[PDB]
């Protein structure tokens, strides 16, 4: 701190959302980016795009980690992406609802979308701390035979990640383009099998992300010193389509299964 | 367009030749009812006595003018001769075939009886929910005195009986209303300030008494240059005036 | 901008009324009753014919 | 004009406490208003004299703004923190458009209007600039003229949240101060002279109407703050003429015209009385014990009877005086207006003579 | 004006039964009024109140031409039936110049003036813009201010007349209804400011004089 | 009809919806068309369309109206415009909501909006009866101190306004341009005012819709022949824009104030 | 009745102090002379009484063409006008 402001604040500026950084990141591309060319083949009816609402950059959850629950592989977060982000807004019940957040609102009409993501990791730690975090992504995983296995952090330092050094409060964003069994993904549950079919499809579900302690939060031994830390995240879309256009309540949300 | 659509149209006769809105007969035009609410109507006009103003009159306002295009709310009385059998002048005859406007209007303000200084204001921020005027003693501090930083003029009688002024449009919006009403609860905010041009407040300032007869105050207006009545909707009902005063008696 | 405007005032005359004598070779101010505020004159034709007062 | 407007002013600052555990947490809301030119009179520098007005320390875009009748524009809000690099946190300042409080107001929805979030990593300073988004072009300005001539309300409300709560260390102070201040953005405009909104403070003398003033009845002053048994046990306060029960002051006769929203505020000599309040759920409101003069009051009916209940000449005082007069207008339960009342300590000295109130009304 | 008074403005309408063995004849008298622009007040919608003053629901050129003192030009006349392809009928419609009443009209002296033949053959609107025909340039309004001021005359009469009566089926509806139509023809024009001939609604009280009550 | 197909019925495309006409239409306009200017100074905020939601041709309300209750001046439909339009999805308690429409989607996030409208209106009687229908608009006619009295069906000529010959049973279109008091009509209840202020707006109330009886509806003394006739509305938006991004509930709907 | 004038700036100084103290012993000269535009008096002109009512003298002012404020200070704090009279009593 050497001006009579602290010192210049980085800014990072999209739709009607401005998001301010101060230090370098870790930064991480889950797979090749590419322009998407056969999901024209999926559906006749012309995609709509909603640009201002979806490339606005949207604030999820903040996680709390604390020295005492701070061990080597613990899950800060372990959340189907991007399902648990875009029904992040539940009701009494636990049951979604797309009405409210105006980049999830194209999801309430449509029965069909795709998009690439971005999520950004951002903790505030003082000066006299230390620890590590690591983000990272796996496509499709809970429907791996191995999933389980993958959650130790020695596994997720292999797929697509960031890292977030307490010591140094480093920001931190991770791409992940779009890649799925199918050129679209479905926003809500539709077409379930019949007495004989069992055609059954998760929203949303491109992935798992994880956040987990690759080194544990230590704090100073005095009393006063913060023995606890926030972990915020936040999301955006890049390339958002949608098709397939419906009445908001043709199709139900259901309570979402949560992961192991 | 289906206003004005004539099918099928059987014609006996040609057209009947012009005379140019009567510029050939007579020496002028008559083609745009803008160039009619550019002349001169009553707007209001009262008489006010020492009982009317407060017990101790501190320079404060004789009458609190609501602004409207379209006029006042008339009551015709015995008191007003006028409104009961010319009714409404043609300004708010015209007004009514009109939803909105933009402009401002040309006030004259005739005073007679007194003999003290009369000043005017006009407040645009301020304008009344009310179709009727306020007078004396029953207009609240806030407007019963002279406020600052308004655009105002102050006349002496003794120099002239009569006030010329004209008020400007400072409304925040596109348009103003035409024949709001003032049973209006679900749009409070149109009624108060999309609809008149602001209160025009007229007081005295001078010690002088005023006579037993009492002063008259006559408000006449009309459109200014900048105005214009803006969209076409249907004309309202009408009532005639032949049916105040019957021709029954000629002569009364 | 109000710039003052100290120009010497003029000397004038005040008369209730215009010529009462003058019929001729002259202009005569007045308060037409009229919507047209120009110098207007009712409109003309062989019907009607010019004034026969000479 | 642009060159006036453009000049920073202060705002009331407050307090950033990293060791309360109650409220520096993901989520809190720190610091909110609704957005208009003037400011709002409670998020600014005050000083109250007794039977006098208040002085205000608005600024330049305040003071100008209550000059004309309209206006428009961007909004820089500066926000300075009292903080050394030790000090950490993440906020999210939003601004949303047609609301006026925060009654509806969670971080969870203000993320869902025009925002920003600012990181106070080693960084005292920050602007954030507002747009205007209003479904018109001019906007009436909000405070006007005498008995609220012209007035109106602000479109707009800006809110700071906590993102990741404030973190300081054992050697650093736990404390720091947010300065907010205001300046009008490079957009900026104002339409229409009128009344001005404000009077210089050379004097700030002013009589109140004499035909509004209300007092006790005769023999029924001089006046006490006590407590009597049928109004919650005797542990709220109000205003007796003796120590024989049933002996609380009554209030002469109130014309039908005064408001009745509203509440009083004491014109002539006065009174010091000691009073608590405890913190009420949901709100930051709470009075510490300790003497105050008496400077509002609320009117207790009765049936045919009309009693008086004291409130201390404080800003907080003010608010919740206003607050209790709705109340009693809304016909609400006895037990619910219960916790908006300041407390019985024990009784105060009695007034010279009677006291005179005038009737006052707050948004 | 000329774009507010060629706006259609609604008049009374009627009905035309083709079971009325009386009426629908030939020759028979549908519907007749003197032409002026403003129309006469018993061809006009009303509402009436008890101690109050009548509503008039005049159409746009009716409401301008009471603002001024002359008037001239054609007016259209638009009729519209509600009629389906089973209806067929002739009509004869004429405008007799200096004519008031219908006390010495029949057909076969209408024929003898300017006049329209309609056919209703699977034709539900037609316009019979009539002609202008006066002893002299401009023609006073009819209706003029309190106590009859500076009131007159129309100078015209349009009459509708059956030439052959209406025909309908029986599965279909015997009534069919007409509505007829007013505006300004593109020669209109209008001369001289005067009093209003009319006033608002806003307020439909009226104080009669006190002078005149008899009981 | 001389053909194997009954003949060639024209149709009509917008977004995904495609309406077919078979007869000439009544057209009128409510206002001299314009593209607006001032709506830019209102709001900073860059002003969101959403085309392929708003431009769609939407079902409105079908009325029934019988030869009973068919009367001169009767009124089939008396709404506020487009107020009552938006506002047609309502739940148990008859509050208005705007999520399940996709062409009102954009109106649940949006606190500000403003566009053109265009009317349609479809009845399809048999080859014998008779009748006409007049649908006229009046803008912000429920503020006017004589509403009441510009409701018969001789003032609604007046007006803009079309016609429905259901002896020849036609179609019938109304344009109706954006005009306001301001560059911008309110999606919901806000800004309502305090304890001293009252600034009270109704919601998206351009004007007022009627739809009445300018010939009453007649029909064969027959038994079975159809005594009663539907009447069927469409509607849609031509330059819709919205702006003041909001939280979906950051202001509430109230139960909508009838007409007298 | 009503009379036109525009009074002068004839100041020795550089600047006329705005906003200034009637407490000033400290600085006399600047407040006599470096303050106001000089006194303005009027007065009658004639035998005529005064009517019981009394004259009333109502002095309007603005600021020339010449005028200029000049170095701008912070502002003082102010009063609020709707705190005069309240709106508790909305007509009164």
């Amino acid at each position: 701190m050497d001006r009579p402001e602290g010192s210049e604040e980085r800014t990072v500026q999209t739709s009607n959302v401005v998001l301010g950084e101060t230090n370098i990141e870790s930064q991480d591309i889950a797979s090749k980016e590419y322009s998407p060319t056969w999901d024209r083949l999926a559906s006749s009816e012309v995609s709509d795009e909603y640009p201002m609402l979806t490339d606005r950059w949207l604030f999820w959850k903040s996680v709390k980690w604390e020295v005492n629950d701070s061990a080597f592989g613990k899950m800060l977060v372990q959340e189907k992406f991007p399902q648990s982000w875009v029904q992040m807004d539940v009701n009494v019940n636990n049951i979604p609802r797309y009405t409210n957040i105006p980049n999830f609102i194209p999801f309430n009409i449509h029965q069909y979308m795709r998009a690439d993501f971005e999520v950004k990791i951002y903790v505030n730690p003082n000066d006299f701390v230390s620890g590590w975090l690591i983000m990272a992504f796996l496509y499709q995983g809970s429907e791996m035979f191995d999933y389980k296995l993958r959650r130790n952090p020695a596994a997720l330092m292999q797929m697509p990640h960031v890292l977030v050094n307490v010591g140094a409060a480093n920001e931190a964003t991770l791409k992940i383009p779009y890649r799925y069994v199918r050129p679209f993904m479905r926003c809500k549950d539709i077409l379930r099998g019949d007495n004989l079919i069992t055609g059954v499809t998760e929203p949303l579900n491109m992935g798992v992300l994880f956040v987990e302690v690759l080194i544990p939060f230590r704090t100073s031994a005095a009393s006063s010193a913060p023995k606890s830390l926030d972990v915020s995240l936040f999301v955006k879309m890049t390339n958002a389509k949608f098709t397939g256009m419906v009445d908001g309540s043709i199709a139900l949300l259901s309570k979402p299964i949560a992961l192991p | 367009m289906e206003r004005t659509f004539t099918p099928n149209v059987m014609q006996p006769t040609p057209l009947l030749p012009t005379t140019n809105d009567g510029r050939v007969t007579f020496g002028e035009a008559f083609n745009d009812l803008k160039d009619l609410a550019r002349r001169y109507q009553l707007y209001w006009e009262g008489t006010i006595l020492e009982g009317n103003l407060r017990a101790i009159r501190r320079n404060s306002a004789l009458v609190q003018l609501p602004l409207y295009p379209h006029g006042l709310r008339i009551q015709p009385d015995v008191n007003n001769p006028i409104w009961n059998i010319m009714r409404d002048g043609h300004i708010p005859v015209i007004s009514s075939g009109f939803r909105y406007f933009r402009g401002g209007l040309r006030l004259r303000i005739v005073v007679e009886g007194l003999n003290s200084c009369v000043w005017v204001q006009h407040h645009p921020d301020r304008p009344s929910i009310f179709s009727r005027p306020i007078i004396g003693r029953y207009i609240a501090a806030k407007d019963a005195y002279r406020n600052h930083a308004y655009a105002a003029y102050v006349q002496n009688m003794s120099v002239n009986r009569t006030i010329e002024v004209e008020v400007p449009f400072y409304q925040p919006g596109l348009y103003g209303m035409l024949n709001a009403s003032d049973n209006n609860t679900a749009n409070s905010f149109d009624r108060l300030r999309f609809t008149g041009l602001g209160d025009l407040l007229i007081g005295i300032e001078g010690e002088q008494p005023i006579p037993k007869e009492g002063i008259e105050i006559s408000v006449y207006y009309s459109i200014a240059d900048d105005f214009s009545f803006n969209i076409f909707c249907g004309f309202p009902p009408m009532v005639y005036c032949d049916e105040t005063y019957s021709a029954a008696t000629p002569d009364l | 901008d109000n710039p003052p405007d100290p120009t010497p005032a003029k000397f004038f005359v005040p008369i209730p009324s215009h010529s009462w004598a003058h019929g001729t070779n002259t202009s005569e101010p007045t308060n037409t009753l009229r919507l047209d505020g120009g110098v207007v004159g009712v409109g003309r034709s062989d019907d009607i014919g010019t004034s026969d007062t000479a | 004009i642009s060159g006036i407007i453009g000049v920073y002013g202060l705002l009331k600052p407050f307090d950033w406490n990293a060791n309360d555990t109650g409220r520096n947490v993901g989520g809190h809301l720190l610091w909110s208003m609704p957005v208009h030119p003037q400011v709002d009179k409670d998020q600014v520098i005050q000083v109250m004299t007794q039977s006098k007005l208040t002085q205000y320390y608005l600024p330049p875009i305040s003071v100008v703004s209550s000059l004309y009748a309209y206006t428009r524009g961007s909004i820089k809000y500066k926000f300075l923190f009292g903080n050394n690099p030790r000090h950490n946190a993440r906020l999210l300042v939003a601004y949303i458009p047609g609301i006026s409080s925060d009654n509806r107001l969670t971080l969870e929805r203000a993320r869902n209007s025009a925002h920003v979030v600012f990181s106070l990593n080693e960084v005292s300073e920050f602007v954030f600039t507002v747009p205007y988004i209003t479904d018109t072009m001019w906007w009436p300005r909000k405070y006007g003229g005498p008995q609220a001539a012209g007035e109106f309300v602000a479109p707009s409300y800006i809110c700071m949240f906590i993102l990741n709560p404030l973190v300081a260390m054992e050697s650093v102070p736990s404390i720091v101060t947010i300065v907010p201040m205001i300046a009008a953005g490079d957009d900026f405009e104002v339409a229409v002279p009128a009344q001005p909104a404000v009077g210089l403070s050379r004097n700030i003398d002013v009589i109140y109407p004499k035909d509004s003033i209300i007092s006790f009845k005769s023999g029924y002053f001089p006046v006490y703050v006590g407590s009597w048994h049928s109004f919650f046990d005797s542990t709220k306060a109000i205003l007796r003429y003796g120590a024989v029960s049933d002996h609380i002051a009554q209030l002469g006769n109130i014309p039908a015209n005064v408001n009745r929203k509203a509440f009083w505020i004491v014109v002539g000599d006065t009174i010091k009385f000691k009073t608590k309040l405890d913190k009420i759920n949901g709100t930051e409101w709470f009075i510490p014990e300790g003497e105050y003069t008496l400077g509002y009051g609320v009117v207790w009916r009765d049936g045919a009877y009309a009693y008086m209940v004291p409130y201390p000449l404080t800003p907080l005082g003010e608010k919740i005086a206003q607050y209790t007069a709705s109340l009693l207008a809304s016909n609400t339960a006895i037990s619910q207006i219960r916790p908006y009342i300041p407390d019985y300590i024990v009784d105060s000295a009695a007034s010279k003579d009677n006291i005179l109130w005038s009737p006052i009304e707050d948004r």
